[PDB]
């Protein structure tokens, strides 16, 4: 096969500015590639075929390029609308194949996660065992390393997160966590501690709470 | 694009070949045994006989172009085992035609592998081919493939050439540059 | 406009058998050649399956051939898809799809197919901000909204996750921190595969 190979995964720019991503097929497709858009929630939507040249509809900032082995895409003058999920495939060939898919990112304007704990709820109790929900909600960039603490002593066994996608008002990343414990286990300690480790903060910022 | 280019040719002729029954039987000319001009012979005798092997080789997966070759003459050849048989391919007069598309009609979205043609005549009344490898003619329209994007493609269309893109004709053209192997002698 | 609608999809054992289904509209149907695109549980978009205008033809990956059957019916404008040996990792959005001359062009609604375990049933634990913690559920979808559309802000409704087995997925929502309680709040889940439906008021302790 024609294996088609789109670095990178991640993609990360600002308002209004240059953007470009890259595919490489394995060998020579010449004019016959094509790139969709996948914005958040919806299906693929074809953007540019046999390279380069426009679907009717698109607007005119997209521009694709080149032939041959290296085809690119590029974005003029970025907007809001246009972060999504962005895929290339070729036509050579059966069997047809698509690049991995490189994801966007505005700029606009970093900030601090507003993090707050909570308890396992009086009923899950009764079921018969204990969840610790902590989220993250309005920073940027999307990297940062929450790390549990139950009496001081740190746990990664059992978590599981969470990111969303970026938001579309403000483009502000948010994530959960959820430490994941018997009942047993949860009533033989006291205070439990989640711990946050983002760019933003010089130390990590914490809540916690007892019982 | 329901439409045809006519085509003539010159003595490069348009064969059509039937497929032989054993009416004629063959086999190749096997290793024939063998003062400064004694050294030519015995050299030369030896190299056909060394070249012999490479077209045994070559007969049992093409024995057409093995025998259209060694009788100089246009003919469809097929193994029986290992002994040949032939017929004449016939020529062809009367247009040749070479339709536009190579799409296929009711399948949209599936291609033919090499040009469609029309063309009258060999024995007798309207044919619908398609063109086989330099100027057989098929009878048959099942050289088929699914439609690839960037398909650039030549074919030998009688004397000259033909040029094909995204699966619909373009133009004739004379391919200008030669490669070869041949190997002259100055004298 | 040139629309499109596909279904078939649901929960289904390893090895087992399942005819996807698609209506084309706004457009000549067999003046263009139908196929299929099925996207991981992430990316990838696996091209599966892509007939022919008329019928006659169509073509396949290596992976699927010989379990999935693509076929088409032109009297109305349906395309279909068989797919037996059903296996675990053909567990994907199922997308229908138009192709111009060469490839597709429209991508339908998104259809999702699963594979092998059994329809455990949500639970939300409840949870200034606050929450709501869904769990241990079983297969993909399920429905999380505050009471009932009405907070268009504040809202983060996290992705889900498989757990061992089973889904889990998170909502936080934000408000002014006097309103709260003075009007208690609900967390309206649904899972439409166990008939669920949960609206849950968030009180303190």
């Amino acid at each position: 096969d024609i294996v088609v190979t789109q670095s990178p995964k991640f993609m990360s720019t600002s308002a209004g500015d240059r953007v470009s991503i890259t595919c490489k097929a394995r060998q020579d497709v010449g004019s016959a590639v094509n790139w969709y858009q996948q914005k958040p929630g919806q299906s693929p939507k074809l953007l540019i075929y046999r390279a380069s040249t426009r679907h009717t509809g698109v607007p005119d900032r997209f521009t694709g390029s080149g032939s041959g082995t290296d085809f690119t895409l590029t974005i003029s003058s970025v907007q809001s609308e246009d972060v999504a999920d962005y895929f290339c495939q070729q036509y050579g060939n059966y069997d047809l194949t698509f690049g991995a898919g490189t994801k966007l990112e505005l700029k606009r304007a970093d900030a601090a996660p507003t993090v707050s704990i909570f308890p396992p709820s009086s009923e899950q109790l009764t079921s018969g065992g204990a969840s610790v929900v902590c989220f993250l909600n309005n920073f940027y960039p999307k990297d940062i390393n929450v790390k549990w603490k139950i009496d001081g002593s740190e746990r990664q066994n059992g978590v599981l997160n969470s990111w969303t996608d970026q938001d579309s008002k403000d483009s502000t990343y948010s994530m959960s966590s959820t430490l994941t414990l018997t009942k047993d286990e949860y009533e033989r300690h006291n205070s439990y501690t989640c711990e946050a480790t983002h760019k933003t903060s010089t130390s990590p910022i914490v809540k916690s709470f007892n019982r | 694009r329901t439409a045809v280019r006519a085509a003539a040719t010159e003595r490069d002729r348009f064969y059509v070949c039937p497929p032989p029954s054993g009416s004629t039987v063959v086999r190749l000319e096997p290793e024939q045994a063998c003062d400064m001009l004694s050294r030519i012979a015995a050299a030369w005798c030896e190299l056909q006989n060394k070249d012999r092997t490479l077209w045994g080789e070559m007969s049992r997966l093409n024995p057409s172009a093995v025998a259209t070759a060694a009788l100089g003459q246009r003919v469809s050849a097929r193994m029986l085992g290992d002994v040949m048989a032939i017929s004449r391919c016939v020529e062809v007069r009367g247009g040749v035609y070479v339709q536009n598309s190579m799409r296929v009609p009711g399948e949209r979205g599936t291609c033919y592998s090499r040009p469609l043609v029309t063309f009258e005549h060999n024995g007798t009344g309207v044919i619908e081919g398609q063109l086989g490898d330099d100027n057989e003619l098929l009878i048959s329209r099942d050289l088929i493939e699914p439609c690839t994007g960037n398909h650039r493609r030549y074919f030998k269309l009688g004397g000259g050439y033909v040029y094909y893109e995204d699966y619909s004709y373009v133009r004739m053209v004379e391919v200008p540059e030669t490669i070869s192997t041949r190997v002259t002698l100055n004298l | 406009e040139v629309q499109l609608v596909e279904s078939g999809g649901g929960l289904v054992k390893p090895g087992g058998s399942l005819k996807l289904s698609c209506a084309a509209s706004g457009f000549t149907f067999n003046d263009y050649a139908m196929s299929w695109v099925r996207q991981s549980p992430e990316k990838r978009l696996e091209w599966v399956a892509t007939i022919s205008g008329g019928g006659s033809y169509s073509y396949y990956p290596d992976s699927v051939k010989g379990r999935f059957t693509i076929s088409r019916d032109n009297a109305k404008n349906t395309l279909y898809l068989q797919m037996s040996s059903l296996r675990s990792d053909d567990t994907a959005i199922y997308y229908c799809t138009r192709q111009e001359g060469d490839f597709p062009l429209f991508d339908y609604w998104g259809q999702g197919t699963i594979l092998t375990v059994s329809s455990a049933k949500t639970t939300p634990p409840s949870v200034v901000t606050l929450g709501c913690l869904v769990k241990g559920y079983f297969p993909e979808p399920v429905t999380v909204t505050w009471n009932s559309g009405s907070l268009s802000s504040g809202v983060h409704t996290f992705p889900a996750v498989l757990q061992s087995d089973l889904y889990t997925l998170s909502s936080s929502v934000t408000v002014t921190s006097s309103t709260w309680p003075s009007q208690s709040v609900t967390c309206n889940v649904a899972h439409p595969a166990s008939s669920t439906k949960v609206d849950k008021k968030i009180v303190p302790r």
